[PDB]
């Protein structure tokens, strides 16, 4: 779940959340 | 004292598992109805 920016949290890392619906946008 | 700094409460059901401190904090925090992001967001005021 989604709560504010990138900010604020110490020790926040990238990487890839990935998204079920997209694959389903194509077809 | 060390275990339950270290370890949170994994020591007293087994073997100590290290996890860190502001890490446990949070999960102390969901066992009162509270989300995570709640202390994340409030880290230094709650450690002041
Ligand atoms: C997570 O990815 C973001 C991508 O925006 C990184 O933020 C940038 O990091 C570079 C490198 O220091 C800076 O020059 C930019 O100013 C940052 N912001 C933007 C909008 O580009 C961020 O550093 C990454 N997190 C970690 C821990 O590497």
């Amino acid at each position: 779940f989604v709560s504010g920016n990138c900010d604020v949290v110490i020790g926040i890392v990238n990487n890839t959340v990935y998204d079920p619906l997209q694959p389903e946008l194509d077809s | 004292l060390a275990g339950t700094i270290t370890s949170g409460w994994t020591f007293g059901a087994g073997p100590a598992l290290q996890i860190p401190f502001p890490m446990q904090m949070a999960y102390r925090f969901n066992g009162i109805g509270v989300t995570q992001n709640v202390l994340y967001e409030n880290q230094k005021l709650i450690a002041n």
